């Protein structure tokens, strides 16, 4: 056995949170380490997002 | 029948030797064909069969008598086919000057004949 190939994979995604930019509006929100806000997805499913 | 049996080894030997060449031939055109493993034959063996029963044939779709054996592998992989090229090359060669010697033996017999018939 001498032969090994190579595979590229994404072993899901990086959950490290950003740097918050101060809008001076209401309605954008920031939520804390690893939380997620709930939106309707497309296809009528439940998807989650920061 | 006294020549006939006097010239039939080393005939059978280089008609062994084509038939051997053209597995090796089919094995260097099938070496980038996924899922195919190579073939040889034991020359030794088949040849002293020929040579106590004679040649016969599957059919005739016609192929020789012969036992296709398979040629262990040296390296895996991934398609699947076990045709190692250095092998074929070198196993091509060999059977080249082997039957090249067939040729000359027999060619060397008959002339051995020749010059005894002649005057």
């Amino acid at each position: 056995a001498t032969r090994t190939l190579v595979t590229a994979s994404t072993p899901g995604a990086d959950m490290t949170p950003g740097q918050l930019d101060y809008t001076s509006r209401p309605l954008d929100v920031a939520l804390q380490q690893d939380g997620w806000l709930v939106v309707q997805a497309a296809d009528g499913a439940e998807g989650y997002t920061r | 029948d006294r020549l006939d049996a006097a010239l039939r080894f080393q005939q059978e030997a280089l008609n062994l030797r084509a038939q051997r060449q053209e597995i090796l031939a089919a094995n260097i055109a099938n070496a980038d064909t996924p899922g195919y493993q190579a073939r040889d034959i034991d020359f030794a063996s088949e040849l002293k069969k020929v040579m106590v029963r004679g040649r016969e044939e599957t059919g005739g779709v016609s192929s020789p008598a012969v036992d296709l054996l398979y040629r262990v592998p040296d390296q895996p992989s991934l398609d699947g086919n076990t045709v190692d090229m250095d092998r074929e090359r070198t196993q091509f060669a060999d059977n080249s000057l082997k039957y090249q010697m067939g040729l000359t033996v027999l060619g060397s017999q008959l002339k051995g004949m020749m010059n005894v018939l002649q005057g």
